[PDB]
Parts: C-alpha cells; sequence; structure tokens
RNA sequence: UACCUGGUUGAUCCUGCCAGUAGCAUAUGCUUGUCUCAAAGAUUAAGCCAUGCAUGUCUAAGUACGCACGGCCGGUACAGUGAAACUGCGAAUGGCUCAUUAAAUCAGUUAUGGUUCCUUUGGUCGCUCGUACUUGGAUAACUGUGGUAAUUCU
RNA sequence: UGGUGACUCUAGAUAACCUCGGGCCGAUCGCACGCCGGCGGCGACGACCCAUUCGAACGUCUGCCCUAUCAACUUUCGAUGGUAGUCGCCGUGCCUACCAUGGUGACCACGGGUGACGGGGAAUCAGGGUUCGAUUCCGGAGAGGGAGCCUGAGAAACGGCUACCACAUCCAAGGAAGGCAGCAGGCGCGCAAAUUACCCACUCCCGACCCGGGGAGGUAGUGACGAAAAAUAACAAUACAGGACUCUUUCGAGGCCCUGUAAUUGGAAUGAGUCCACUUUAAAUCCUUUAACGAGGAUCCAUUGGAGGGCAAGUCUGGUGCCAGCAGCCGCGGUAAUUCCAGCUCCAAUAGCGUAUAU
RNA sequence: CUCUCGGCCGAAGCGUUUACUUUGAAAAAA
C-alpha cells in the first residue's frame, strides 16, 4: 500500500463523544484519495468500524504529494447520528433532506398566510 | 457587509521619465542577464529594495539605543540575511543602503536553478520552473520569482516526478517510443 | 437607532477575542450578564476558538445543551453567555476546570485550575450600601449581591466567594503592598504589588504598581483588582506570572526555545 | 528618486504662462491565453416600480375532546404525535440609501449627585396581625348559517 | 447605620395619605419519586422591588468647508436671565404667567452657498502640504412629501396605523387596496454600474426554541473597477558572424566561448485546451490531485500607441500636393512631406495599451 | 517648616499661575 495515513493533531472530545484529528494522506502518484478508503484506513488505524468515521475537507497540496483533511471517529453510530451535521450523515446515506426548494417553501408559506384556520393545511 | 478582505497592494512603481536611454539600457541589461519577462519584474524588485531602504533610513534617524530602532533593525537585518541578500558579517543598518537590485535578483529561484547547474541558461531555468520540474525541499515550486532563502538553497532538486528527476518520460518521448 | 442592538460585527468585536476577519460578517454578540460586553469572553469563543472542542457554533450549542458546561458552579446553556474575569468554567465530563484570567497581552488565557481551586472565586466589591431596614449589601464586579458582608469590607477590596454557597469566606483590603492584577487599560493583565494610590477628588484615582521583576506602571483605580494579601496570590496565575516582557525579551526567549530543539 | 523639458527673439538673459511628465479615480476605445483576490445603479432621478421572495417562532415543562394519525375496552379525566387557534416572545435588530443636516451631525473628553432601562445575572419575594384538596364569566380553534364584484373583509 | 470631593444620599423615627384609569405579597406547568392526614427533591414559567448588563436620552470642554457683492443679529411669533408653576423619564424658556433688559458679534455674529451626512480613513506627498471620503466599521438621518399617533421596555416604526399632498392599482362605479433609499428584476435618467440564480452548510440573529426561520449572511452567475502571480517557447547540431596578448595581414596554433534573418535539421519539455475519477461543497462550480489525448509556420499567430523635437524609435519606398489630414505645444502639408494616407523596418509598455474628464 | 511628632515608617506642600518641554494615564476595530 503506497497510500499513507497520519494524524497530526488529535483530541478525545468527550463532550461530543468522538475523537477529532487532522489527517495527512500521502499519495505520490495517485489522485486525491477517495474519502471511503481513507475511512477504512482510519478504521484499521484506530480499531473500529468505518461507519463511525466521518472525514471531510481534504485539500491536496500543490505538486501532488499529500492531502490534508479533518476526521471524526465517534464512539457509536448513535452518537454519530446525534452529533454529526446532517450533510455529513447524508454523504454516508444516513440522512435525506427535503426535496422542496427554498422558493417553493417560501411561496407556500406566503400563500398559507392568506388563509385562516384549518384551511391553511388545504393549501398547495 | 461581506466577509471579504480588500487589503490589496501594488508591488511596483512606474518610472517618472518614460523614455530615458540610460534607464532603458540598465533595465534591459537586467532583464537579459536574469531572464525576466518584462520591465515590471525589474520595477518590482526595485520597489522591494526601495521600501527596504526607506525602512533602513527611517531606522537610522532614531537613537542608536532606541528600543524600536534596535528591534526593527535587527528584524530587517535578519530578514535580509535569511534570503542571502546581506552577509552575516554586515549586520548594521548602514550596510542596507549599500545593497543593489542585482543582490535581490540573484536570490530568485530562476537564478539559483541556472546557477546550480540544473539548467543550461537562465531562460531554460525559467521554463524548467514553469513546467513543474523544480522542487525546493519536497515542495514542487512553480514560481520563477520565488526568493530562495539561505537554508533552502541546498534543497533545490529536480522533482521526483519530472522526467529529469525520477522517471515517467514525458508526452513527447512516450509518443515517439510508441511510434517506433 | 430604536431600541437595543442585537448584532455584533466581527471587526467591531473586542480585539482580545482574537477573532479573524474572513470567517464571517458577525461576531457572537455576548448576552447581557454579569460582565460587560467588552470585558467578557462568550462561551462560544471559549469552547470553539480557545479549546477547539467544537468546530462550529452548532457544535458549541450541542455541547452547551447537554448541560456539560458550568460557569461559577451553575450550568449555562447560553452559548453567548458572558464569562469574565475570575469566572470559573467547569466541564465535569472531561474533568477540567478553568479560571478566566487575563494574559500579559490582555487576553483571556486558557488557565486550567485544580478542582479544589474551582470551588471559589475572587470578586472585587463594586459598592457597599445599606438598604432594607439597616441590612448592609455588597455588590461585586461579578454583579452578585451579598447581604450582611463583614463590616470591614469596603469598596475596591477583594472578597473570596465560595461558589457552592456564594458567601464571603475571606477578604483582602485595598492596601499598599498587596498583590493586584490590572483588568483594563494599557497594563491589562499585569500583576504586581500596589506601591501608592494618588487620589484625585472628583476625578480618577491613579494606582501605581510594581512588578515582581521591578517594573513600575500605573493604572486607574477602576482597573485594579487585588489578588492576594502581600505578594502571595490567592489564585493560580497563568504560565506568565503577570510579568510583561518587552518585545526584545520575547524575541530572545522565542529564539532560545527554538534553538533548544533539533 | 528633494528631477524637470518644448514654446515669445534675428539672437540673448528673464518674468510668465501654455504644453509636455508620473500617479490616482470614473467613463470609453482597441485587445485579451492561465490563475488568485476582488469593486460594482453613489454621481444624473431620496425618480417610478410589474412579479416573486426578504420575520417569524414550541419545549419534559401555558391552553389539545381536530380520529388528522394513533393504543392496552376502561373508577382509564388527560397514552402519544399533532394541523388549527388562543396565550407568550420577536417584529425598534439586520439590510438599504445619503435627501436633509454648517457647533447641527460627528470626534475625542467628561457628567448624569438631573433620567429611563425588555432581557441577562445576583439579591429580595410566612418581614404586612387582617372554596383554598383550587374560585368566575367569556372567547377562539371546531360545527353550522351567511353577505359583498372585490381584500390576510368579516 | 454606611457612603461621597461634594446630597436635599443611604438607612432610621414620627404624623398621616395610599389614585375605581387599585401596587407587591404565586389559585401555573413538567420530571423523579418518596418518608410515621402531614413533611419533601430537581426544575420550567410569572410578579413586584434593588443592583448588574445592554443601552437610550440629555448636558460639559475643544475642534468643521466657501462667502462681507452678508455688519450688525435676537427681542415676550421667548429673544437673555429671575421667580412660581405646567408638561416631560428627568435638568432646562421645554412651555406659561409675572419681573428684569438682556444675550451674540471683525477673535467674523447674523445671512447666504455647498455636484456638504460626520468620523475612522483614501490618493498623492523630501520636509511642509493639496485633494478626496455616497461606499461594507462607528455615530446620525430617512423610508414618495409633510403631519399625527397605536402597541410596546424600546418606534413619532412606515416589509405598523390614520389623514392630507403627488403619483398610482382593481372595480360589477357601490367601494377596495398602495409605498423596492431590502434581495433580484423592469422603466426612466444618463458618460456611467451585475442574476427576477442556489442555500441556511458557514458567521451570527430571532423564537416557546439542541429541532423552526433568516434575499442578514454565505455560494455560485455577469465582471479588463482594481490588485497579486504568471505562458506565448527552451535546448543541440549544422552553415555564418563576432571577439578570445592568435602569429607587428592569406580557413599551417580560426569549434574547454557567444549571436542571429536561419519558411535549416533534430529530438526532448510542457500547459492552454478536451475529457475521466477523486477531491472540493448543503449540492455544485473553481483551484489542487490522477489518468487519457493535446506543439514546429510549436497557424495553440499579442496587442495598443508611436517613429521631427519635447520623448525611445527611419530625412526608407509609394501616394497626396496648404488638399486630405496630422499636430496636447512648437510645428508638418503649397511636387525630393524624416510629421499626412499606406508598405517595410524600428521601439515603448505588454495581457495590456490609448483617449476624455476630475484630482 | 510641615498649628500629631511618635523609640527606619506616615495627613509631607499644582504651594500665586499659565504657556512650553518631558512624563504617566486614558483613548474601538479595520
Amino acid at each position: 500500500d503506497t497510500v499513507t495515513i497520519r494524524t497530526r493533531k488529535f483530541m478525545t472530545n468527550r463532550l461530543l463523544q468522538r475523537k477529532q484529528m487532522v489527517i495527512d494522506v500521502l499519495h505520490p502518484g495517485k489522485a486525491t484519495v477517495p474519502k471511503t478508503e481513507i475511512r477504512e484506513k482510519l478504521a484499521k488505524m484506530y480499531k473500529t468500524t468505518p461507519d463511525v468515521i466521518f472525514v471531510f475537507g481534504f485539500r491536496t497540496h500543490f505538486g501532488g504529494g499529500k492531502t490534508t483533511g479533518f476526521g471524526m471517529i465517534y464512539d457509536s453510530l448513535d452518537y454519530a447520528k446525534k452529533n454529526e451535521p446532517k450533510h455529513r450523515l447524508a454523504r454516508h446515506g444516513l440522512y435525506e433532506k427535503k426535496k422542496t426548494s427554498r422558493k417553493q417553501r417560501k411561496e407556500r408559506k406566503n400563500r398559507m398566510k392568506k388563509v385562516r384556520g384549518t384551511a391553511k393545511a388545504n393549501v398547495g | 457587509p461581506v466577509a471579504r478582505s480588500w487589503v490589496c497592494r501594488k508591488t511596483y512603481v512606474t518610472p517618472r521619465r518614460p523614455f530615458e536611454k540610460s534607464r532603458l539600457d540598465q533595465e534591459l541589461k537586467l532583464i537579459g542577464e536574469y531572464g525576466l519577462r518584462n520591465k515590471r519584474e525589474v520595477w518590482r524588485v526595485k520597489f522591494t529594495l526601495a521600501k527596504i531602504r526607506k525602512a533602513a533610513r527611517e531606522l537610522l534617524t532614531l537613537d542608536e539605543k532606541d528600543p524600536r530602532r534596535l528591534f526593527e533593525g535587527n528584524a530587517l537585518l535578519r530578514r535580509l540575511v535569511r534570503i542571502g541578500v546581506l552577509d552575516e558579517g554586515k549586520m548594521k543598518l548602514d550596510y542596507i543602503l549599500g545593497l543593489k537590485i542585482e543582490d535581490f535578483l540573484e536570490r530568485r529561484l530562476q537564478t539559483q536553478v541556472f546557477k546550480l547547474g540544473l539548467a543550461k541558461s537562465i531562460h531554460h531555468a525559467r521554463v524548467l520552473i514553469r513546467q513543474r520540474h523544480i522542487r525546493v525541499r519536497k515542495q514542487v515550486v512553480n514560481i520563477p520569482s520565488f526568493i530562495v532563502r539561505l537554508d533552502s538553497q541546498k534543497h533545490i532538486d529536480f522533482s521526483l516526478r519530472s522526467p529529469y528527476g525520477g522517471g515517467r518520460p514525458g508526452r513527447v518521448k512516450r509518443k515517439n517510443a510508441k511510434k517506433g | 437607532a430604536r431600541g437595543p442592538k442585537k448584532h455584533l460585527k466581527r471587526v467591531a468585536a473586542p480585539k482580545h477575542w482574537m477573532l479573524d476577519k474572513l470567517t464571517g460578517v458577525f461576531a457572537p454578540r455576548p448576552s447581557t450578564g454579569p460582565h460587560k460586553l467588552r470585558e467578557c469572553l462568550p462561551l462560544i469563543i471559549f469552547l470553539r476558538n480557545r479549546l477547539k472542542y467544537a468546530l462550529t457554533g452548532d457544535e458549541v450549542k450541542k455541547i452547551c445543551m447537554q448541560r456539560f458546561i458550568k460557569i461559577d458552579g451553575k450550568v449555562r446553556t447560553d452559548i453567548t453567555y458572558p464569562a469574565g474575569f475570575m469566572d470559573v468554567i467547569s466541564i465535569d465530563k472531561t474533568g477540567e476546570n478553568f479560571r478566566l484570567i487575563y494574559d500579559t497581552k490582555g487576553r483571556f488565557a486558557v488557565h486550567r485550575i485544580t478542582p479544589e481551586e474551582a470551588k471559589y472565586k475572587l470578586c472585587k466589591v463594586r459598592k457597599i450600601f445599606v438598604g432594607t431596614k439597616g441590612i448592609p449589601h455588597l455588590v461585586t464586579h461579578d454583579a452578585r449581591t451579598i447581604r450582611y458582608p463583614d463590616p470591614l469590607i469596603k469598596v475596591n477590596d477583594t472578597i473570596q466567594i465560595d461558589l457552592e454557597t456564594g458567601k464571603i469566606t475571606d477578604f483582602i483590603k485595598f492596601d499598599t503592598g498587596n498583590l493586584c492584577m490590572v483588568t483594563g487599560g494599557a497594563n491589562l493583565g499585569r500583576i504586581g504589588v500596589i506601591t501608592n494610590r494618588e487620589r484625585h477628588p472628583g476625578s480618577f484615582d491613579v494606582v501605581h504598581v510594581k512588578d515582581a521583576n521591578g517594573n513600575s506602571f500605573a493604572t486607574r483605580l477602576s482597573n485594579i483588582f487585588v489578588i492576594g494579601k502581600g505578594n502571595k496570590p490567592w489564585i493560580s496565575l497563568p504560565r506568565g506570572k503577570g510579568i510583561r516582557l518587552t518585545i526584545a525579551e520575547e524575541r530572545d526567549k522565542r529564539l532560545a526555545a527554538k534553538q533548544s530543539s533539533g
């Protein structure tokens, strides 16, 4: 394996029930490493499953030697679902956001503003 | 209101007299000797040296035991020594006024790449740096105007991924080898 | 403007928060509370910018709403709650106590204290007055009101408050020769022994203070916070003991530390 | 970089201005490969505006007999989720613009011992010598009847 | 009782008042469960009052552009002060009634003008200055123009109301409804300025609130305002030229150096571009990172101004002939025009350069 | 001198005043 994972900064955040760290990925001849295999490498590195690992913000340095990102390893998947941002859970398939747009919601709200009572639910 | 910063600064100054034969000749000599793209590179290095001289002059008007003179002169001299423009022996603010533009021009990455034998000419040095063939320590540097520090001078190598420094022949060589 | 303001621009925020300029347009406007807006550190800045326990304001809220953060012995869920000088921040989940104490640069240091020290705090009494049929009352810089204080306690003294019960357990008078910190002005965060108090009736009294290294400065009386009787503090001090090195000595110390490594 | 040059005369030395010279800021013209920042209906018209959006809000903890979903068929009032509506809070912040405005605004400096202050925080809250194991009437939501061409009308 | 430099302060005592438009002294909600009818733990919410915080308001001292073709102004239409009150949150001609006759001014009052919001600041600048500051931070003001209010702690609020003035929408003609100097967008104006886009992920704000909302804000789109970095080639051989104490002249000591019309010859090297997978990010884009293709007129083509002087660069060729034009200024043009119109060449800056205007 | 002098410590004074000069406070950020 020619791709290396190191964790410079690291702290056990007991307040948010996780460990948080900065991840260096050495990949001299490859593209920026996909988040999933960084997650499995971190899972081997910290003896846990890759479903409680959330990596993000990976920037590859000019030249191509290495990529630096941030990573969280939660105590359980339940703490991960409780504390993680909804988009980072959606990247794992654990969350789905509203399929409506801001425009549709705003105009529906302003339309409901024109009716009084139970008829508000009978709008749109 | 925006979360943006508008701190920006012009890095050169245009000469007062546009068509002056002596200045045109001096600038063209610098351009040709150091492989510069245009007159703005000369004017940029001139502006850098001018600001350094202005700071040194303003420090030389303070008392020799002035805390600010001591602190900021020491910092300025340390900065000039760090990039090799000043020698460690001349750690006085009076020696700043004796510095030339060529002193700063030697410390460009292009000049050092040419002078360390990595390139056949200063123009070859510039095109080598612009084509991601050169690295300082482990960082592939791509900017010809990169001012080499004193302790970065011995770490200018030929890039571990360039065809000249570690393999993977280039587009042309691979295509020609495929052809025959 | 009509009525009160509710926002704080990031660049109009106090500089000792050490907020950068590109994160956003706004700074967390401190809530009203014990300490003034410019003399406080909001809980979000402490838990996110200083301790790095959170990356965003959402995570600061997530921490605070689990009731993990105590300020002066009480759980606070307001992430912009104004925590100020001498305030004790307890995080029992991680088992760490801090006391908000100024640096020699005028910034609130991350100063960790023992759980025994986290039981009390020093408070500079702001005023003494009689009310409620002869009952004496005392008001501190922390804005806590204490009934029946010791008759010897006067304005500008320092009392020790047991956070569990919130009553005075000891006090230092404002006397020449007592250790004090500076809580405002150019000398903010400096610790030294009070040398003399020049009184200006109808104006601001000036207090002269001498460092432990022999450096003498002066502040207004409103900026003086008596710390200990004599030259012995009643609280733990940060790594810098209130001695403000000049920039030359800071440079020398940094260079010596750097050259000792490698 | 503490800098000048051309032009009055047949020629000269001046006064002296015109012109040149460099930046800066708007507009405009020609041209424009890469990449990072980044201003942008101020100037004339604080002129006029189609349309859409820009301020809403619920916790274990004010009021749930909307079957709208939903159970454990009961001296079991109220399981729970919960539209609506009442109540509370916000809407006086933010954003925009520079018309007004010449000790006015504003800046530094002081004062409020001449005032008000939601909220936050701390204190006070059996300190009053004179159906309570909980008092009264309404009104929303909801049901039902309607008016006007027309409204977030009622 | 305590405090202040200073109270007609704070606290105390007495005699009473104690507002129907009447003030405090809890008829509230959740969780956990208990204890030989009683006693309870942890909270949520609410109400005086006093501090505190956030302020607001009103005063102090000093500081503001041009103007004398503005030299006197104000004076119970309160002007300056006094006394008493009214009103106001409070000090006060804030207003009222009596009383006095004051108050400001060449140290520039008063009046007028301002293509005048003030400041932090910006441009330029040897020293000194000059000009600018509508503009993201602070303070003020306004919401078409005035005026008046309701609610509220806080508004004389305008994404609140009431009226008038101007403009204007629907109408079944009876009535009803308006306020983009918010974000986009349109018209108009002009020399002069962008999308009717995406999102609350960030920064923060608001709410009963860990959960909702935010055209604040963030993200993209347009963008040569402006600023930073930085390609448009590099190298070698060949023929040629030049020097190199080359012999006090002709390739018999002239290739361990250097230059160029070289549409000469060669290989190398590349990213502009296209495209793939990551990465980025709410989601994307961009940058970075792989990979694939991608350069020899490397036609993958650099322009904008100029060539008399000032002022860098041709009295070269053709045309025109005081015409057309150039020319900031001096001047050029009337048949050899170094100045016009063109070709060639050159040179100034260069992804930028010219012009107008203000400074 | 210091109308408090006590067997090294403090109630020890803009001592007509101002301008000036040198301090020291206090004075947003950008």
